[PDB]
């Protein structure tokens, strides 16, 4: 997947997160990317290895 | 002997070995975010 510069591998799957309304993606403990939202239906998916 | 569970209710020895390997494994992934004096940290 690419979400506008994302770039990584995994799967995709709904979420249960709550971002603010002005972040795309979230980082867990660590600083690795677990969660975006899609830029066209403003949805978060949790991202597994 | 019901005076031990007053006691408890110590197991440092326990969670320090816990926290020796997390710490390891913490520090293990946080040292691929560094350069080590190259362009760049990703290989792609």
């Amino acid at each position: 997947f690419n979400f506008n510069g994302l770039t990584g591998t995994g799967v995709l799957t709904e979420s249960n997160k709550k971002f603010l309304p002005f972040q795309q993606f979230g980082r867990d403990i660590a600083d690795t990317t677990d969660a975006v939202r899609d830029p066209q239906t403003l949805e978060i998916l949790d991202i597994t290895p | 002997i019901g005076k031990i569970q007053d006691s408890l209710s110590a197991l440092g020895k326990l969670q320090d070995v816990v926290n020796h390997n997390a710490q390891a494994l913490n520090t293990l992934v946080k040292q691929l975010s560094s350069k080590f004096g190259a362009i760049s940290s990703v290989l792609n």
